């Protein structure tokens, strides 16, 4: 049959001697036939009174063992699955099938040496008499490397037929199945009835044509046809009060649909949120969450579906600016044939500007696209190269964009000011320190209260581009501030930031210099 | 043929490193060569009874259209046990070799194994992804260069003997040949070499270039020398020379800060009176040569920062304690990051040559866009240990 794979003990730890708790007449009865049928199976073996393990029994009929003794004590095996494949990474196929695979650890042996640690007791309805002694000698549900091992296993058990059918394509997915060709009706539904052969002639039992589940297919919050993708029902409350916890799980539920439904915004939802005090406080909506909430139910009315993969023609993402310090983006290969879209709202720092958000974006997409396609897109980007390329070659953090193409499609990303690379002439000086003193006689001490080291700083510098004309030279002894300012962002978590940055793109020149 | 018992540093387990997800370019490559390197026993799949991962890359290599599978030991090899001629700087030429080829002779340790996990992966996890071990000695592992130390000196004994007029310092999967030899005679007594390999059963690192060594010269701080200063011009420089006085504390400002005597306007030219010029060409005659009394101790870690200084433009510094630079240069010719990992993979073999060691750097990089393009250009056999960070204002000033 299959090979077995060589378990041990964490080291050091030994096997489990946790006791069985007592148990019903009743149970112990149904326990003995589940367990005399297992044994006739094979799947378990009585043993010798000379093991000394042990493993809780309980029934539910059906026999529930506790391993979470032993899986304390078990080795960590290989994880059993990091990510799944997402919709717009699989490819389009006539048929999908989705098979099922009853009783799949029963199936597979357990490391000999191994099995002794599976111990477990049935008591005695006679208190006279002593229990049965049973040990596995297959996978038992419930321990920590029945799943990684009894995928393993299945994928040795795959890859001949997989070798034999290479125009079929099979994906493990706990235990279902999934199937697909684009063989003709028949041929194909032919392969299943083969392949569920091969499956059980290594025990593994399958459902029967008329039983299997057919197409769509719920998996992982999405709903699958052999053509096109999407993501389940998705239906809005229509409710008066809404609770904390109501807000929290709809916007929680829209963030889903952005990953197909574009145009989903969470804005003025989102917004309900803050300074609420219990999961059960009742927030009214504000006319424009009422707004968001109606046009986002509006989008959510018509279903929209994701196309699959065809890894014969380009990936294209096209990204847009919803707002500030929001994106959304869409892949395609085909002309508007959506494969997913999405959107992006992370200011990674206090402080931004377009630019430097645009690439962050393309930098996620990039990263994405890798991992679902293997290979990056084809960017069509709302910023020019020549505003990109400036920046670019100004900014002290290096930072590269695959190939990609200008889109005129507004708003277009640029920036709002530039800091002048050499002081100004004729243009009014000033050294800020709570105030200012310029090279014209003039002085503005102001005192701030509720203020920081840091955003008093800020503050001088802020008060000097007010007062001062459309041409300003400013002299500041604030790391900090050169920063920050340095960095010419035209977004902000502070508003006093926001103020200058308005202030900022105002002036005709602008030279900031630094002196300790 | 027996292999020998390694073991990882006590109580120590091993790596679970995760795998970044690759292209399935570099992925099909992967593929190929594992399947070859299996059916030479070099590797063997694994089970699930190995829960141990190091990541794998594929890279391109000089002069070849082939490539080369690179393995991130770096974790494995900060896990495993413990076990350099000041001359090979001194050569006129020196050029890398590839003979990371060597190890796949050598069996290794069969309870080694297991920690050698690494992982293909598929592309939208659409499979499992191929899991596989090491049966023989892996490039880049630390252990390796170790246990074929001895094979290596028997082989390199003759050449050694015959040609003693070379210097042959090896690292990881690299050979530094050196010598003095004009530059025609050296490409040529390269070969002898390489051909005196295959005896044995080779690769030119980086191209079939020779690195200059005797010309690595550190590079200095520099101050502005123009016509007229400008308040600003004074501002600049006295801040510049602050900073400076931190390591050469012979700095003194005193008399530039004098001409900063209040508000004057930015643009205002200002004459530097004598007490002024004379401390200038002082400050300025201390910076023509790199501070005194800084040395490099094996017993601490070699740091080396980046700084963009843009156009194209990079500065570095390497160093054990702030201030206290070992050597200092530039970098300039593409995109940021194929400069970086360039520049990076140029310090790094810089670093190897003059002390034998990788340094730990400090990459202006946002860490997804690295992980993302760097195995892009890629070369190099090793992978020095790396953070991110944000380069502060005035650094990159007070540089270049
Ligand atoms: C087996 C074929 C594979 C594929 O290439 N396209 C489709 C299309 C429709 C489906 F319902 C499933 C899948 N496939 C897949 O891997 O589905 C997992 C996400 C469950």
């Amino acid at each position: 049959p299959i090979e077995t794979v060589p378990v041990k003990l964490k080291p050091g730890m030994d096997g489990p001697k946790v006791k069985q708790w007592p148990l019903t007449e009743e149970k112990i009865k149904a326990l003995v036939e589940i367990c005399t049928e297992m044994e006739k199976e094979g799947k378990i073996s009585k043993i010798g009174p000379e093991n000394p393990y042990n493993t809780p029994v309980f029934a539910i009929w059906r026999k529930l063992v506790d391993f979470r003794e032993l899986n304390k004590r078990t080795q960590d095996f290989w994880e059993v699955q990091l990510g799944i494949p997402h919709p717009a990474g699989i490819k389009k196929k006539k048929s999908v099938t989705v098979l099922d695979v009853g009783d799949a650890y029963f199936s597979v042996p357990l490391d000999e040496d191994f099995r002794k640690y599976t111990a477990f007791t049935i008591p005695s309805i006679n208190n006279e008499t002593p229990g049965i002694r049973y040990q596995y000698n297959v996978l038992p549900q419930g321990w920590k490397g029945s799943p990684a091992i009894f995928q393993s296993s299945m994928t040795k058990i795959l890859e001949p037929f997989r070798k034999q059918n290479p125009d079929i394509v099979i994906y493990q997915y706990m235990d279902d199945l999934y199937v697909g060709s684009d063989l003709e009706i028949g041929q194909h539904r032919t392969k299943i009835e083969e392949l569920r052969q091969h499956l059980l002639r290594w025990g593994l039992t399958t459902p029967d044509k008329k039983h299997q589940k057919e197409p769509p297919f719920l998996w992982m919050g999405y709903e699958l046809h052999p053509d096109k993708w999407t993501v389940q029902p998705i239906v809005l409350p229509e409710k008066d009060s809404w609770t904390v916890n109501d807000i929290q799980k709809l916007v929680g539920k829209l963030n889903w649909a952005s990953q197909i439904y574009p145009g989903i915004k969470v804005r003025q939802l989102c917004k309900l949120l803050r300074g609420t005090k219990a999961l059960t406080e009742v927030i009214p909506l504000t006319e424009e969450a009422e707004l968001e909430l109606a046009e986002n139910r509006e989008i959510l009315k018509e279903p929209v579906h994701g196309v699959y993969y065809d890894p014969s023609k380009d990936l294209i993402a096209e990204i847009q600016k919803q707002g500030q310090g929001q994106w959304t983006y869409q892949i395609y290969q085909e002309p508007f044939k959506n494969l997913k879209t999405g959107k992006y709202a992370r200011m990674r720092g206090a402080h931004t500007n377009d630019v430097k958000q645009l690439t962050e974006a393309v930098q996620k997409i990039t990263t994405e696209s890798i991992v679902i396609w293997g290979k990056t897109p084809k960017f069509k980007l709302p910023i020019q190269k020549e505003t990109w390329e400036t920046w670019w070659t100004e900014y002290w953090q290096a930072t590269w964009i695959p190939e990609w193409e200008f889109v005129n499609t507004p708003p277009l990303v640029k920036l709002w000011y530039q800091l002048e690379k050499e002081p100004i002439v004729g243009a009014e000086t000033f050294y800020v320190d709570a105030g200012y003193v310029t090279n014209r006689g003039r002085q503005k001490v102001v005192t701030l209260t509720d203020t920081t080291n840091q955003k008093t700083e800020l503050q001088a510098i802020y008060l000097a581009l007010q007062d001062s004309g459309l041409e300003v030279n400013i002299v500041t002894d604030s790391q900090y501030a050169l920063g920050i300012i340095q960095a010419q962002p035209d977004q902000s978590e502070s508003e006093l930031v926001n103020q200058i940055i308005e202030q900022l793109i105002k002036k005709e020149k602008v030279y900031l210099a630094w002196v300790p | 043929i027996e292999t020998v018992p390694v073991k990882l540093k006590p109580g120590m387990d091993g790596p679970k490193v995760k795998q970044w997800p690759l292209t399935e370019e570099k992925i099909k490559a992967l593929v190929e060569i594992c399947t070859e390197m299996e059916k030479e026993g070099k590797i063997s799949k694994i089970g699930p009874e190995n829960p141990y991962n190091t990541p794998v890359f594929a890279i391109k290599k000089k002069d070849s259209t082939k490539w080369r599978k690179l393995v991130d030991f770096r974790e494995l090899n900060k896990r495993t046990q413990d076990f350099h001629p000041a001359g090979i700087k001194k050569k006129k030429s020196v050029t890398v070799l590839d003979v990371g080829d060597a190890y796949f002779s050598v069996p290794l340790d069969e309870d080694f194994r297991k920690y050698t996990a690494f992982t293909i992966p598929s592309i939208n996890n659409e499979t499992p992804g191929i899991r596989y071990q090491y049966n023989v000695l892996p490039q880049g592992w630390k252990g390796s260069p170790a246990i074929f130390q001895s094979s290596m000196t028997k082989i390199l004994e003759p050449f050694r003997k015959q040609n003693p007029d070379i210097v042959i310092y090896q690292y990881m999967d690299d050979l530094y040949v050196g010598s003095d030899l004009e530059i025609g005679q050296h490409r040529t007594k390269i070969e002898e070499l390489r051909q005196h390999l295959l005896r044995w059963g080779p690769p030119f690192l980086w191209m079939g270039y020779e690195l200059h060594p005797d010309k690595w010269t550190v590079q200095p701080i520099v101050l502005p020398e123009k016509d007229s200063w400008t308040v600003n011009d004074i501002q600049k420089l006295v801040g510049k020379l602050n900073w400076a006085s931190q390591i050469y504390p012979g700095i003194k400002v005193r008399q530039l800060c004098k001409l900063l005597r209040g508000t004057k306007a930015l643009t205002e030219v200002i004459p530097l009176t004598e007490e002024a010029e004379l401390e200038l060409a002082e400050n300025r005659e201390i910076l023509k040569e790199p501070v005194h009394g800084v040395y490099y101790d094996p017993s601490k870690d070699l740091i080396a920062e980046i700084q963009k200084q843009g156009q194209g433009q990079w500065t570095y510094q390497i160093y054990q304690e702030p201030f206290k630079n070992l050597k200092t240069g530039k970098y300039a010719r593409t995109n940021d990051v194929k400069q970086l990992t360039e520049a990076v993979q140029k310090i790094t073999t810089e670093s190897i040559v003059i002390w034998g060691k990788t340094p730990k750097f400090k990459l202006p990089i946002q860490k997804e866009t690295w992980e993302t393009w760097w195995t892009e250009y890629w070369q190099a056999t090793w992978i020095p240990e790396w953070e991110f960070v944000n380069t502060p204002p005035l650094v990159k000033l007070w540089y270049q």
